[PDB]
């Protein structure tokens, strides 16, 4: 009918992306490689030999991994072999004001395949255009989708 | 009726989003009734993917013919295509 | 050696909204020609208002100055750097959501680039 | 009879399905194509 | 059959994917948290691929220096001590 893609995730998926990316997040190692590996579990789909991470975004006093981080590092993850990293900027469905007066989230900002800032909801993935899966469609190939 | 000379060819150079999956249909099909293979398994042992890593390569027999409504058709081999 | 900060700053206002976590701080110092605005976490590494500081993004993380230096080490790329109304530039490094703006004279921050950072608090 | 085309066919199994098989999946009433689309086949043990 | 490599092991052994069969996080969770206390270990992480059948996929990927067999064997082994410590303190806690 139109352009908008309607296969995508839902209430839960929605609403605990909207938690964990917000920047307030914090992870251990434990945490970071747990939660990586029950994302990927490459083996059901095959096709891949090792986990790949990327560096905690802080170190001292602790090493902790953001959620941000989390979404980037799968998103390294399903990168193809030879298909440069995404870059985009688009509008959140939260508006700003609900953060902060000025809040810098607002809308998701990420180039190269590392999201950056702004948090992720169902604008961002699930049944909207433009958001992250939508671009991820175009450019990965659908497969990848 | 007529068959296009292949000098003069209208029809898109781009292989169909129809062409290749009927092409891969009956690649399949040959291949699972014993045809052979031109490209080396590694390990395959699905008849049908086996010709999705021919096709990879665009190592393949079977040219497609494009019908044109008015009566003419072209025939494009498969490595001719895009 | 690569580094591309060592001011010494000051806090001016520490904010603390919706969040237990990581708070914004504005520790705008220097003679006033060095405006910095950035994330920390409030809870690991606690800061207060008129907190001096001792500030260094290196490139790479390689050297005895993490072990002495650095109380407090952050990682990320910056993303955004621009030169607005004067020869004065504005950066914007992301830290995996925990941001950060400065705003230098285009000196003392002008050899920054477009990758990442490995930022060095020390108090 | 003089008709030796048999000599090329193969034997045929029936096999029952697998972990790559491709089959239909629909719902009534299919209004628009996405309302019936093919789906890779997963066989899980237990439900039923 | 108990633990059996999955063959997306790595050709150097050093990424592995043991499978344990007829097992759950009971021993899952445990294990990892022993793994994640080895210096060697670059990941560590478990899942389940469905909870009807029970089965869960693990991953062990280390430094080149030794590889995951080793890993899991001192894993098991160091937190098989943990038991016997626990035991050992509890018993001795009560008459």
């Amino acid at each position: 009918t139109s352009g908008d893609p309607l296969r995508g995730l839902i209430q839960d998926h929605v609403v605990m992306g909207v938690w964990l990316t917000c920047k307030d997040t914090f992870y251990t190692r434990d945490e970071y490689q747990q939660l990586l590996f029950q994302a990927l579990k490459p083996d059901e789909t095959g096709m891949y030999g090792r986990i790949k991470t990327l560096p905690p975004a802080i170190q001292r006093p602790g090493i902790y991994w953001t959620g941000k981080q989390i979404i980037s590092s799968v998103l390294l993850n399903l990168k193809p072999s030879d298909r440069p990293g995404l870059n985009l900027k688009s509008k959140a469905k939260v508006p700003g004001k609900y953060w902060s007066p000025d809040s810098e989230e607002g809308s998701v900002l990420f180039d190269d395949g590392e999201l950056l800032c702004g948090i992720l909801d169902k604008s961002s993935f699930g049944a909207s255009a433009f958001g992250l899966v939508h671009s991820v469609h175009e450019l990965y190939g659908p497969d990848i989708a | 009726g007529k068959a296009v000379a292949k000098e003069d060819r209208t029809t898109t150079p781009y292989m169909t989003k129809y062409e290749r999956a009927r092409i891969l249909g009956t690649r399949a099909l040959q291949i699972s009734m014993n045809a052979p293979v031109l490209v080396d398994l590694e390990g395959e042992t699905d008849p049908l993917q086996i010709a999705m890593k021919e096709l990879a390569q665009k190592k393949i027999p079977l040219l497609v013919r494009r019908y044109l409504p008015d009566g003419s058709y072209e025939d494009w081999s498969v490595a001719e295509l895009i | 050696e690569s580094v591309l900060l060592d001011e010494i700053f000051t806090v001016t206002s520490v904010d603390k909204q919706k969040y237990q976590r990581v708070s914004r701080i504005t520790a705008v110092s220097g003679q006033n020609d060095m405006n910095l605005t950035l994330d920390i976490n409030s809870q690991i590494y606690p800061l207060e208002k008129d907190a001096t500081f001792s500030l260094q993004i290196t490139s790479n993380l390689n050297s005895p100055d993490l072990k002495e230096a650095a109380d407090y080490i952050m990682y990320g790329k910056v993303y955004r750097v621009e030169e607005a109304k004067d020869e004065k530039v504005s950066v914007y490094v992301s830290f995996g959501g925990l941001l950060m703006a400065i705003e230098g004279s285009h000196r003392k921050l002008y050899r920054l680039s477009l990758d990442h950072v490995y930022l060095l608090l020390r108090r | 009879y003089s008709y030796s085309r048999l000599i090329n066919t193969n034997k045929k199994v029936y096999r029952h399905v697998r972990n790559g098989d491709m089959l239909i999946l629909n719902r009534q009433p299919t209004l628009h194509k996405p309302s019936m689309m093919a789906h890779k086949a997963r066989i899980l043990p237990g439900e039923k | 059959e108990k633990i059996i490599i999955l063959p997306g092991h790595s050709a150097d052994l050093t990424s592995v994917t043991f499978q344990i069969q007829k097992e759950d996080h009971t021993l899952g969770n445990s294990l990892r948290y022993v793994i994640m206390k080895n210096p060697e270990v670059e990941f560590c992480g478990y899942s389940i691929p469905h909870p009807s059948e029970a089965k869960m996929n693990f991953r062990i990927q280390t430094a080149p220096s030794t590889t995951a067999v080793d890993v899991l064997r001192k894993g098991l082994d160091d937190l098989i001590d943990l038991c016997d410590a626990v035991t050992e303190k509890f018993t001795e806690q009560l008459p």
